[PDB]
């Protein structure tokens, strides 16, 4: 596969969105780890499908929303800042205030 | 021209008269006084003012008031006081607390803390600050379990043991002079401070007082080992020559005593009395009134931490796994049941809070969480904070009487205890530069960056890979000054004054900090910061009711805790 | 009753910066064709050569602004600012070697910047 | 007896003539010579030609011409040729390049490239290998950043930063003695080559040159700490006195001067301009004009590099977080947007083609990718094929002129820039065994093998439970020369000459091989391989269009690269 | 996200019993691992869902069957312990005998 | 559990394996670790299944065609290997040129 330390790594945060889905999908409330993780594995599948950076800096205010987490959990969260490879290459998506 | 509260809150951190909420809890602390001079605060960046000729001075070499490390505008939270300031560390200590800057130019700098050539900056503005936690009833059972602790802000680990051995799982205890040799030699790859306890047992002195000369900073008696009378008086009497802490778990079977007995042995000597509770030992049922003489230095460990609805449940099987209990005995059963009180592990949410129990503890892999620490003392606060009210102390609608009291519980009075207060447990000038940033929506919870001696050691930091260190996976991570031989310089083990004077660390060749333990038979508990309550503690032998001043102690447990399923994972 | 986790309460009222000391105001022009931008801790004498000001009237101020902002000056740009009087010692060293001591030697000061072609001095 | 040339390449690796496509690029190399004598090519395994009284030498010792280790039929890519040859390694150090085996037997057989009882080999036939790239950008920000860094070919970091605290998270210094003392000691345990610069700031040399004697192998000039005039120039005569490189990032917000200021300071003294475009930092808007200078030796950093239809949308924020600066503060938006320009970015691209910008590096972790400079280096070569054609330069349809320019970036000319091209940089005799295997299909992406003074250091290899070590998960590890004390032979700690003079290493205790830092005081322009070009770059202060001999430079933006998610999991 | 040394490590036996489950979906009787992933990943749920620890002792009794696993597992299997946030903090649940 | 190195490891491609299928079930051409931890995947599962080796060395060519992946990656892939618990122990599986 040739796995560098960088792929290694965002083998868990697909791994972490996978378990807050299924957290969501049985009715739960998603505390901070959990939304961060969804949000976060959003933005890298986007990349990989080939949406631009300023798609997903947008799309990721929607994921998401306050009724979706705990209370306090949209205050916590400013921003979630996440890179991928897109078509051209490794780049940084920052999704500012996702939850409103 | 003004700054409205709001806005400079969000620019430099909170000061005089605000408020910060502790995590998810109801706890708020407010800011006392601030060093700063408004409108020269220092902060470091693009255009900002911590640049040459301007607040960071160009013309002082190192040696000239010049700092090593510069943190911005730390909201510090200490027994010393919950207040706003700069805070300068030089040669891994800290060296002033007040405010940085250039004395060319700035209003009220600090004479030695210049920002120079010489110095790095750590931004705190928005940060809380405490010392490094100072844990001391640690079983060394699995080197993972550090940076479990340095992620709650853990810094210091007092306790003993050999690994995943059964007398280690069961006791901190390093026993005899080879086992802590073998451990101080292994102490040279963790990045945590350490002091490690022999065995607290024999009815001859010399078997004891070798382990002191060949290292060992304290003794544990342990009733596994025989929490005999005469151990707990020769481990004094080796203490009392030696100028080392004694840490006991007392004879719960009461075998070969009741408490008066153990006491009686004590003969008014200095000790200090782990899991004071119960739980995790002692004296059935009755053990928690040690937590009431003056001689006592009484601490807690976690799991009763605080009195919830699940406390019980958990604690049976922990018990006979710590142990080495079989459930097929009915006096093993019987003796691990003998432990699990909810009348004694409701009272001491109470005893916490009026300050007759002065420490908290881990008890790490042994009936104790490495990593929860601090997390439990937080949540203890909180519940008595709701169940209690705030405490007749405090003033405009601040818990900081209350914060004062808790924090002193796993910083400063655990290392006064220890003999090590000259070195490390508070955020002092001339102290070890052991230092917690936290973040307050995490306060408590996960640590931001923990320095140790000066160098951040562990930090909350994400993609290595990526264009700066926010994305994600935000995770805790070991940082320099745990790599190469940098470990050894930001890290103190700590020792007996013999084995000192012996050449001990020259003969294992060992390269920390050497850290010297002294001054810990000559205190009690009048010396523990806002915990110095002297009480007598009545416990009913029968129903096990804790009465103090003739008043009934108890209180509910909780279904819920903040610091929990809004932050973990799992 | 609603939490937000490490929120802020702040108390009443506002904070004054630089407080009792002499405020200044002063015009600047970036004569210059790139933006010139200016933080609030330079000993304003010694701010690039094509801002021009009554140079005498920078000696020993800085901007009277919060602790890291700063006043930007887009090409051809002249603005109405704010000083307010150095603290400590009132001494300089380095930036443009204008100063390298007590900033009471105005004279010398203004010698050095004229000499160098900083604009605005008499 | 002929072999036609599909099978010989299959077998032994190219031959003169053949090309190579680097990975999925339209760039191909040529094999310009080889070394071999067709019919004694090395190779090693069962049955195979390096055996004992075969291709192996059985009598001579080890000092008697004898190699270390041999790299057979390796498809060399360097400055200095395309070509293929056996590498003779000995003591860590390339010894031979040229035909290895034994003389007893074999013709043209290069005298001190015996394969002899002492020799281990590895096998290069089908691969492509290079130096070792030199990155000059490094923030020690994170440790894990390391095996980011090997993973993509580099095994030389220079730069500065003690962790996470926010100097270090802007800017490439270790400030002062101690810090610097600290880092040194952390090196140790970091297993890659590494030279540390300290703060260029002050208006007194001895705060600044204290740092030199310290150990620092150069200084950084930095904007976040003051670029001013007195900074450049305090910094500048230290560095000629002490034969250092400084390194610059100068007064983006014209605060003190225009570049044209910056330039006077400098006063014709030599400079390595940090990424020189201007999203990294500098003078706003012009501060590429310096890339004409002689004076000037100009590095680019990585994440321009090359111009995408997405770089302009992730710079912003990312320059937010590296700087310290606040959304809510116009000023300081207006400052972060005043460094992002598509017209000097696509400018950037074809000054890289041209020869005018002479080194890639990173900016690792704060605006910058640490395992990406390689990577990057091949996807602008890759784009400017495509959009400006072959360079006139080329020949026989190779892509050989371009190759030699763009290696030429992160390999010999930032050792050059730096005074460390004695020892790294390139595949030379009598230089450091730093050697990175390529696939051709991973070439630029993931190493194959990265050799570290004459001993694998990092390699792509799988299941170590396997009966061989091929079957999944390859992945990216550790080998022998990262492990015990080998991680001191196997590494280089560049250092000032006076600080080597006073002791430093031994009042320190460091074990790694000590480089000495010299020759960087009396270079220029003209001294940068393949990349010497001087000219007069005007840049529009209006609309920031660039032009270069009357001639606007600018080229479109890709929507997509090779070396991308072909490779890539993530 | 904000990771610990634990929760990291606790993804492991989420992704252990997942693939667990995948096995006994096609039809295959659990061997050991297989069979302990569950149950800890069905009690560290459940700490999730905030049922108690005095429920989870006993759930946990009835996840697997010895139909389900490979001979002997079920003997194997003395106890099985996994720690948890539940809505009071974290929890040891112990699950004595849980294969019959 | 008792898990051993190789056991943990082995879990990373269980689950890049999962995330690529993923990509593929929404439309995405497969890249080179993809493909690999796929292949790689199905052989251990195989294993598990009680297939022999010689089986898994022929059924690894039939996983994924050309038309799965993008351009280039069947000729990167010379071959995949992987080593699993079979019912007759550790055994290595072999699959040559898995992509025509
Ligand atoms: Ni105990
Ligand atoms: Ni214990
Ligand atoms: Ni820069
Ligand atoms: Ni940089």
């Amino acid at each position: 596969m040739h796995l560098n330390p960088a792929e290694k790594e965002k083998l868990q945060i697909f791994l972490a969105s996978e378990l807050a889905l299924k957290r969501k999908a049985r009715g739960l409330k998603l505390n901070y780890p959990e939304a961060v993780a969804i949000i976060t594995s959003f933005i890298m599948e986007g990349a990989r499908d080939g949406k631009t950076v300023a798609m997903l800096m947008e799309e990721g205010k929607h994921v998401l929303t306050r009724d979706d987490v705990m209370e306090g959990v949209p205050e916590m969260i400013d921003d979630i800042q996440a890179e991928a490879t897109f078509p051209d290459g490794t780049k940084l998506v920052t999704v500012h205030n996702p939850i409103s | 021209m003004k700054i409205n509260r709001q806005q400079y809150a969000e620019s430099y951190g909170p000061t005089v008269g605000d408020q910060v909420r502790l995590a998810d809890t109801d706890l708020w602390i407010e800011v006392e006084k601030d060093y700063t001079t408004y409108g020269d605060e220092a902060n470091f960046g693009g255009g900002k003012v911590l640049r040459e000729g301007m607040g960071e001075n160009g013309t002082y070499t190192r040696t000239e008031n010049v700092l090593d490390l510069l943190l911005t505008n730390a909201l510090i939270l200490d027994y010393t006081g919950i207040y706003k300031a700069d805070i300068g560390v030089k040669d891994g200590y800290i060296v002033g607390i007040g405010k940085g800057g250039n004395p060319d130019i700035m209003d009220g700098v600090t004479p030695n803390m210049i920002v120079g050539t010489a110095t790095e900056v750590i931004a705190a503005e928005g940060k809380i600050v405490t010392a490094g936690g100072i844990d001391t009833h640690v079983h060394f059972i699995n080197p993972d379990q550090v940076d479990v602790a340095l992620a709650n802000g853990i810094t210091t680990l007092f306790g003993g043991g050999t690994g995943p051995a059964e007398g280690s799982k069961a006791t901190t205890v390093t026993p005899g002079p080879w086992n802590i040799e073998k451990m101080l030699k292994s102490t040279e790859g963790l990045p945590i401070n350490v002091g490690i306890l022999g065995k607290g047992h024999g009815s001859s002195i010399a078997p004891i007082m070798e382990q002191i000369d060949a290292g060992a900073a304290g003794l544990k008696i342990h009733e596994d080992w025989g929490a005999t009378p005469a151990s707990i008086d020769r481990s004094l009497t080796v203490a009392d020559e030696a100028d080392v802490q004694v840490a006991i778990h007392s004879d719960t079977l009461n075998e070969a005593g009741f408490l008066e007995d153990t006491l009686r042995a004590i003969n008014g000597r200095v000790i200090h009395s782990f899991h004071v509770e119960g739980a995790g030992g002692g004296h059935a049922p009755d053990i928690m009134a040690m937590a009431g003489h003056p001689n006592v230095l009484p601490s807690s460990t976690n799991p009763t931490r605080p009195f919830t609805v699940n406390t019980i449940d958990e604690h049976l099987d922990m018990l006979m796994v710590c142990h080495h209990l079989k459930q097929n005995i009915p006096e093993d059963v019987a003796f691990a049941d003998s432990r699990i009180r909810p009348e004694t592990i409701a009272a001491e949410d109470i005893l916490h809070d009026l300050g007759i129990i002065s420490m908290m503890s881990t008890d790490a892999l042994a009936m104790g969480r490495a990593g929860e620490m601090v997390l439990r003392t937080w949540q203890t606060a909180d519940k008595m904070k709701k169940q209690r009210g705030p405490l007749a102390e405090e003033k405009n609608g601040s818990d900081n009487f209350r914060a004062k009291r808790y924090v002193s519980k796993y910083t400063i009075n655990p290392a006064i205890a220890q003999g090590i207060a000259h070195e490390v447990g508070s955020i002092e000038e001339g102290k070890f530069a052991d230092l917690v940033l936290w973040e307050p929506k995490f306060f408590g919870v996960k640590a931001d960056r923990v320095i140790k001696g000066g160098i951040i050691a562990y930090a909350q930091i994400g993609d290595p890979s990526a264009s700066i260190p926010t994305p994600q996976p935000v995770m805790g991570r070991r940082m320099y000054g745990t790599v190469g031989d940098l470990i050894h310089d930001t890290n103190i083990t700590f020792m007996s004054k013999s084995s000192i004077q012996q050449g001990v660390p020259a003969k294992l060749g060992l390269k920390r900090r050497i850290g010297t333990v002294k001054n810990c038979r000559n205190i009690g508990k009048k010396d523990m910061k806002w915990n110095d309550v002297t009480t007598d503690i009545d416990i009913n032998p029968e129903t096990y009711e804790v009465k103090v001043d003739g008043e009934v102690l108890t209180c509910e447990p909780v279904k819920e805790l903040p610091m929990a399923q809004r932050y973990f994972l799992f | 009753n609603y939490i937000v986790p490490g929120e802020y309460r702040v108390a009443e009222g506002e904070i004054e910066i630089n407080a009792g000391r002499e405020k200044t105001t002063i015009r600047v022009s970036n004569t210059g064709d790139r933006p010139i931008q200016v933080g609030s801790h330079i000993h304003f004498v010694e701010v690039n050569k094509e801002l021009l000001f009554d140079r005498a009237e920078g000696i020993g101020r800085r901007l009277n602004i919060p602790s890291g902002t700063a006043a930007r000056f887009e090409p051809g740009e002249e603005m109405e600012v704010e000083l307010t009087e150095l603290g400590g010692n009132r001494e300089v060293f380095g930036i443009s070697d204008l100063t390298n001591g007590s900033v009471d030697n105005k004279e010398l000061i203004l010698q050095r910047a004229k000499e160098l072609g900083y604009k605005g001095v008499e």
